[PDB]
């Protein structure tokens, strides 16, 4: 009935809703996008971020830095947490993690919230968010930097700062990065379900992830108890992608779905976008330049390798490297190899003869594709100029991204691709505007567009949608297109941060079941429809309700069928008064008495106790309890 | 602020506005006198609001307050509960109650209020949400007379499973805070641990844990054999049942509260590791799990076990050892930890020693060092066992140069156990030949010298053993007996301080000479404490503290000789002037005694400060010797008073320690250098320097140098690395760092390449280990990277130490070469 949202992010949302007796946190989510604001944080430390000028104000200095007109903080980078104060954590009793990339900030919520409850997540969703949780701690911790920056986050300092810095929300929100010992703590609090497993919280609710086709173990939820349901969907994707496809079909019958992980940039076709990348990596690299893709090491970079597999044979370019740097490279490669169950039935159909299901294992094998756990190791020894590298965080902020950039920022002939959507690609690379590098934006999001949402929700019919108010305008950049939204025959209420949803769900009717023995006791009878009483003992026991063996009443007695039917049942002597609109009827043997209003009766005793069950008896010939 | 507050939430819209103004509220701090308006406020608002999510966020904002500093709840605790019983929705009831308890937690000497708190927990705990509850549990579980033991064994049968756990965790904590609970409880826990929720299996089985421990010899009858068991058998039993739970936490819980009872019976102990009382293989099972956090909780439980019971380590010995071929490395390590702890009460047999020498090979450093600890410790039974210790020994010895010391400290300790053991491996290892006189063997060869420290730690014991020595080898134990003592043990073949102390007193007692002989005689105690502190590792410290004071001393006198050398502004010659560099080196030399040794106390620290105001005056007079601006020398003017008045304020307790001192007669003219024109301040400020005392450094009881000494590097004999250009190559850094009571924040790691650029790293503070007191381990990467190169140069590589900014050296610097080589 109620739905607090704890983070306005529209793809990283972090939603309770205290529903039933049980409040239940939908994904968690960390909004990266803060750390664009902060310094990147380099492999090495570079002459051209050290030696960057610092602001000026009228008052600190040291804190910001300009670089190209925008300003920057001269800090360690911080991730914007959702709203834990909102709500007490402790209350929260199941959290369901639907992505990897909803799964950060995990760790923030299961530590430092002081919550006891339990985990549910899927286990290629599991392994992924682990291996993202690895690779972020490596980055931030590998070369430290202090967080010294703290006047900026004043209220009336922010105000005059320039817009990037200016427009940042929740500043003093902001965490550093999670130790490693928090993320194997968090982990562990986790519970491992596979697609269509019933799971019963406490016995009031009942949650199901169903595949919805985005990631490798991404998940939606349907929580339902028994009449009314909830479905929660996240990003999910009707594409030909390696898994299962979306189970549309569970979604239906839903009195809430809640909508979130919809695409960013919904003018963009991912095919087309794949294409126009390797397109443009192919003509970098014919010149020979570089070409350096910043990305996660477990997301959308698989499908763009098969598709530069297919690509390069074609283009003449088998004998250029194709270098992936990540501390978990391997482990996402291993992990992505060996979830062959979890995906479409036409790569799943890969396991029945000997097959590994993705074919960048024939990359390995012919030494096309080569992974390495960072840039000081085996790398710097089969290093060879004109490549290309899949490395770093997407944010530009931390990672063997930082490196690269610095390293080929200088010259026009190399080229950066940008894939990932979730980062703004213009402010990512405002730490190093005044580059050379030939700058590309391809974002590949495959994720439900508007016209796609809005085709499953007419397949779906919800009696309520809930989506972050993102989706109910269209986007700033057009601001002119009605297409870009959710249109529902409903409203469609929205919500923004920190906004408590009442919704109109509630329901009576709660299931209960009888046993063979009271049943046996129950016996119906005829109305107009069938219908009986139950006199039984209640037994609750996990919020199951059994019903253990151990006023009103209708039927039709008019003045005329009253004064005639009963008239001479066994008693004698009877008398009737005539009364306006009935009769009333009184015997001489102790001046005992019956009445009756219009759709009423009842027996009136004077002195006289052992006749008047039998009075109430009489009239109980037909009368039910409808 | 109270008014500010106030009118904001009156102006702001009721459902949404007012949420967004207390979340903004929530966060900053308040301070503790202005609690009582400000709850006021909320409490007033709180009347006033309809929404349940703003009565919430208020109920848990004014719960917060109540922890913030020494503020004191008691006058805001009648509201608090008037509106928890005037509120009707089940999510603010809930948050009040937490209130409630912050309130009694905050004020647990108060007795009168956590009874009122008490009974208003037991008016609520009949609420059907499971939250009011649980926070209802929570009370009479921090809160409860030491009857409330019943009314929370009532609710062991609630529908809720999160309510039982609730109840449960609350009876735990009653015990936590003193309270003896009844035995009654323990039948009322044995039903929950069949209960169809792992939270409530594992408060269970904690709460029977506690109940055991606290009544372990009293009788419990069996319901179908007419059979009397003590208490502590029958929960052993018991819990002995719940390793074989299906959920894994439950199974870790089980195996350390199995470890933590020790009043257990002999043969119940015997139980749990045989095949075929519901104990039997209980550890069997519980040894040999899909999950690795189970078998470590068995590991340690076994570890305690055995320690209480040697005929039980003695049955367990197989089952440890066998456990070692486990592949989890953290299994492995707590597999060492226990066999080194049980290891006082064992000796291990030919088979079980196989087994664990065939598993025995380790790459890594942290298992290998546990191993060798583990040998130290450790206790065997046959020669041929030791045969293959030597054998894997000299593997890992030419494997790694490193793990050299450990291993002869192991091997040290190996052969002063086993002395019988080794007799007949001393000509088996010796090689001597029967009727040759065999070559003399390569006394650098580190695997022969360590079978040396082996046979010779032996031999302590053994008077049959110098017998078997060859010619060769008693000279090569003459040799190890005086070059390494500490390994070798012997065979059947104060002034400084007292000096330090009259050197010092030598020193104060002669202020009154010229300043030649008083800088002479400063040079001359100058060497003698550095020479000192050369000699004495102990005095160390102190010599170079007291002479890093002097030379400050000394600098100033020189300094000011300098300026008696200098004359008129206009005609000042900067070549040849070395004041302002003296300034500097004061400056410098006054941060490394304050930073860079360790037990200073506040005595030193008011002295050190009072030689830096000294070197901030030279500095300023120097610097007025030469600028022509009067601005300037007005604003460095000020700023020196400023110094000077902060100083004043921060050692005020002592000032009367500083009698005849510069601060002192600064002090006692102070308006007047408040009031006064730039060049006459300078004028008397020089005057008042020449005629300053020099302070006595009272020395502490103990003080150590902060020391550090890389040693991964070591010498460029090696080849350089190559293959760097553009890209990165790191290098791996280990140190020792000696007496930093707080490296993480402080230490700094500097790389100097070959050009003027230089680079600045700050450690994680995982990579600083703490083997010892005052003795810390630093083991990380520094990332190294340059454009390519014609020849291979050398970057210089040190640790420096840093202060609140700045930093200052304290390591010896190391150089290595690089060859970036493009491709």
């Amino acid at each position: 009935m109620k739905l607090y949202c704890l983070s306005g992010h529209p793809t990283l949302p972090c939603n309770v809703l205290k529903f039933k007796s049980t409040t239940i946190m939908l994904d968690c989510g960390l909004d990266m996008t803060s750390t664009l604001n902060f310094l990147p944080l380099p492999l090495v430390q570079s002459p051209r971020l050290s030696n960057l000028p610092g602001w000026s104000l009228k008052d600190l200095d040291k804190e910001l830095k300009e670089c190209s007109g925008h300003v920057f903080v001269d800090s360690v980078p911080e991730f914007c947490l959702p709203e834990t104060e909102l709500i007490d954590l402790s209350t929260v009793d199941v959290i369901l993690i639907s992505n990897y990339h909803c799964m950060m900030a995990l760790p923030y919520i299961t530590e430092h919230t002081g919550f006891t409850g339990t985990v549910y997540a899927t286990e290629p969703t599991v392994q992924i968010g682990r291996l993202l949780m690895e690779e972020l701690v490596n980055f931030i911790e590998r070369v430290p930097k202090a967080q010294s920056a703290s006047l900026w986050k004043n209220k009336d300092i922010q105000r005059l700062l320039p817009s990037p810095l200016k427009d940042a929300v929740e500043v003093s929100t902001w965490r550093r990065c999670y130790t490693m010992q928090e993320v194997n703590s968090a982990l562990s609090k986790i519970q491992l379900v596979g697609y269509s497993q019933k799971i019963e919280l406490f016995g009031a609710v009942q949650v199901t992830p169903l595949s919805s086709g985005y990631a490798l173990g991404s998940s939606n939820w349907i929580i339902q108890s028994h009449y009314e349901k909830v479905s929660y969907v996240s990003g999910s994707s009707l594409l030909t992608t390696h898994p299962q496809p979306m189970d549309q079909a569970s979604l239906k019958n839903s009195d809430v779905l809640v909508l979130t992980g919809l695409t960013q940039i919904p003018t963009a076709n991912p095919d087309g976008m794949v294409g126009e990348f390797c397109s443009n990596l192919a003509l970098t690299v014919r010149n020979g330049g570089n070409v350096l893709v910043p990305c996660y090491p477990s997301g959308v970079i698989y499908d763009l390798l098969e598709c530069l597999y297919q690509y390069i044979d074609s283009a003449g370019l088998s004998s250029v490297p194709l270098y992936f740097i990540s501390p978990v490279a391997n482990s996402s490669l291993e992990f992505s190899q060996i979830f062959a169950e979890w995906l479409c039935h036409n790569k799943q159909s890969k396991v029945y003869l000997p097959e590994p299901p993705f074919p960048h294992a024939e990359l390995i094998q012919t030494n096309k594709l080569k992974h390495y756990p960072s840039i000081h190791g085996d790398f710097s020894n089969d290093f060879r100029q004109p490549c290309v590298v899949f490395t770093g965080h997407p944010s530009l902020r931390f990672g063997d991204v930082v490196h690269f950039m610095e390293l080929w920022g200088k010259s026009s002939l190399n080229t950066v691709i940008f894939t990932e959507p979730d980062f703004s690609y213009l402010e990512a690379l405002a730490p190093y505007q005044p580059l050379a590098m030939k700058c590309i934006y391809c974002p590949i999001d495959t994720r439900l567009n508007f016209i796609q949402v809005s085709k499953l929700l007419k397949e779906v019919q919800p009696l309520h949608v809930v989506c972050p108010e993102q989706y109910t305008q269209p986007p700033p950049a057009q601001s002119h297109r009605m297409d870009l939204m959710i249109d529902c025959q409903p409203p469609a209420m929205s919500y923004r941060r920190a906004e408590v949803l009442a919704l109109p769900f509630k329901r009576r009717y709660e299931k209960i079941e009888i046993m063979p023995e009271l049943a046996d006791s129950l016996v119906p009878m005829e109305i107009k429809i069938s219908l009986a009483t139950v006199s039984a003992v209640l037994h609750t026991k996990d919020n199951k309700h059994l019903l253990q063996p151990p006023p009103l009443l209708s039927g039709s007695i008019p003045v005329e069928q009253f004064v005639q039917t009963l008239e001479k049942h066994g008693f004698s002597d009877i008398k009737v008064e005539d009364t306006a609109k009935g009769h009333i009827v009184l015997l001489q043997e102790a001046e005992t008495l019956i009445q009756i209003e219009e759709d009423s009766t009842h027996i009136i005793c004077d002195n006289d106790e052992m006749l008047r069950v039998r009075l109430r008896d009489l009239v109980l010939k037909f009368l039910q309890k409808f | 602020k109270s008014a500010a507050l106030h009118i904001d939430l009156c102006k702001a819209t009721s459902p949404a506005d007012a949420l967004q103004y207390l979340l903004q509220f929530a966060r900053k701090p308040v301070e503790a006198e202005s609690v009582e308006g400000v709850v006021r406020i909320l409490l007033e608002h709180y009347y006033k609001e309809n929404d349940p999510s703003v009565r919430l966020k208020i109920a848990s904002l004014l719960g917060l307050l109540s922890k913030t500093a020494g503020f004191s709840p008691d006058c805001i605790m009648d509201d608090a509960i008037n509106i928890l019983q005037n509120e009707k929705s089940h999510q603010v009831l809930a948050q009040l109650l937490d209130t409630l308890l912050a309130i009694g937690t905050k004020l647990p000497e108060n007795q009168a209020i956590q009874m009122r708190l008490v009974d208003v927990a037991c008016k609520h705990l009949t609420d059907t949400s499971h939250g009011v509850r649980n926070k209802c549990l929570q009370l009479l579980g921090n809160l409860g007379s030491l009857d409330v033991q019943k009314i929370i064994g009532d609710y062991f049968s609630d529908q809720d499973p999160r309510v039982r756990t609730a109840a449960i965790k609350a009876m735990l904590q009653l015990h936590e805070r003193g309270l003896k609970l009844h035995q009654t409880i323990y039948n009322q826990a044995c039903k929950l641990l069949s209960d169809d929720y792992e939270q409530v299996r594992s408060a269970a089985v904690q709460l029977i844990w506690v109940v055991s421990q606290l009544y372990p010899e009293s009788i419990v009858p069996i319901p179908s054999s007419n059979e009397e068991i003590r208490l502590v058998d029958d929960a052993f039993g018991k819990i002995c049942h719940m390793v074989s739970d299906g959920s894994w936490v439950v199974r870790v819980q089980a195996a350390k509260l199995l470890g933590s009872m020790e009043q257990v019976s002999s043969h119940f102990l015997e139980q749990t590791l045989d095949k075929k009382s519901g104990a039997c293989g209980a550890f069997v099972h519980g040894l040999e799990d899909e999950m690795y956090e189970v078998r470590i909780a068995a590991v340690e439980a076994l570890c305690m076990l055995a320690q209480s019971s040697p005929s039980f380590a003695e049955k367990c010995l197989d089952f440890l050892v066998d456990m070692f071929n486990d592949e989890i490395e953290e299994v492995r390590l707590q597999s060492i930890h226990t066999m080194r702890k049980i290891s006082n009460n064992i000796t291990l047999r030919e088979d079980q020693l196989d087994t664990v020498l065939a598993v025995l090979e380790d790459s890594s450093r942290d298992i290998r060092e546990a191993l060798h600890e583990l040998l130290c410790c450790t206790n065997v039974s046959t020669k041929e066992g030791i045969h293959l210790a030597l054998v894997e020994l000299l593997k890992n010895l030419t494997k790694y140069p490193t793990d050299r010391d450990s291993i002869w400290k192991c091997l040290k300790f190996l052969g002063s156990r086993h002395p019988t053991l080794v007799l007949p491996l001393v000509p088996e290892l010796l090689s001597t030949h029967p009727f040759f006189d065999t070559a003399e063997p390569d006394m650098d060869d580190p695997a022969y010298i360590a079978v040396l420290v082996l046979i010779f730690n032996a031999a302590k014991t053994c008077p049959t053993m110098p017998a078997l020595f060859s010619d060769h080898t008693f000279r090569h134990y003459a040799y190890l007996r005086d070059s390494l003592s500490h390994l070798v043990p012997a065979l059947r073949l104060d002034p400084s301080q007292q000096f330090l102390q009259q050197s010092l007193e030598r020193v104060y007692s002669l202020q009154h000479l010229d300043p030649q002989g008083a800088q002479e005689l400063l040079e001359f105690t100058i060497r003698d404490l550095q020479r000192l502190g050369e000699l004495q590792s102990e005095l160390a410290g102190v010599a170079d503290f007291s002479a890093t004071y002097l030379r400050c001393q000394l600098l100033l006198i020189k300094a000011l000789q300098e300026k008696l050398w200098n004359v008129a502004a206009p005609l000042y010659l900067k070549q040849s002037d070395l004041a302002s560099a003296a300034a500097k080196q004061i400056m410098e030399e006054t941060y490394k005694m304050e930073f860079m040794y360790s037990g200073v106390e506040n005595k030193q620290v008011v002295i050190i400060h009072h030689m830096r105001l000294q070197a901030k005056a030279l500095q300023l007079i120097v610097t007025a010797r030469t600028t022509r601006g009067l601005d300037p020398l007005f604003g460095m003017c000020e700023k020196f008073l400023q110094e000077v008045d902060f100083f004043q304020r921060y050692f005020i307790a002592d000032l009367p320690h500083l009698q005849d001192s510069f601060v002192d007669k600064l002090l006692d003219l102070m308006p007047r250098l408040m009031t006064s024109k730039p060049a006459e301040v300078v004028k008397i400020l020089q005057t008042m320097l020449r005629q300053s005392a020099f302070l006595h450094l009272p020395l502490p009881e103990q003080i150590h140098k902060a020391s550090a000494t890389i040693i991964e590097p070591a010498g460029e004999s090696d080849n350089p690395l190559r293959f760097t250009s553009g890209l990165v190559v790191a290098l791996d850094v280990d140190a020792t760092l000696e007496h930093v009571q707080d490296p993480q924040n402080t230490v700094k790691v500097q790389v100097l390449y070959p050009d003027g650029q230089a680079q600045m790293i700050h450690p994680k503070p995982a990579d600083f280990r703490n083997p010892g007191p005052g003795r810390h381990r630093l083991i990380t990467q520094v990332y190294l990277s340059h454009t390519a190169w014609t020849e291979a140069c050398q970057v210089e590589v040190r640790l420096l130490l840093a202060y609140n900014e700045g930093t200052i050296p304290f390591s010896k610097p190391v150089k290595v070469y690089i060859m970036p080589k493009p491709a």
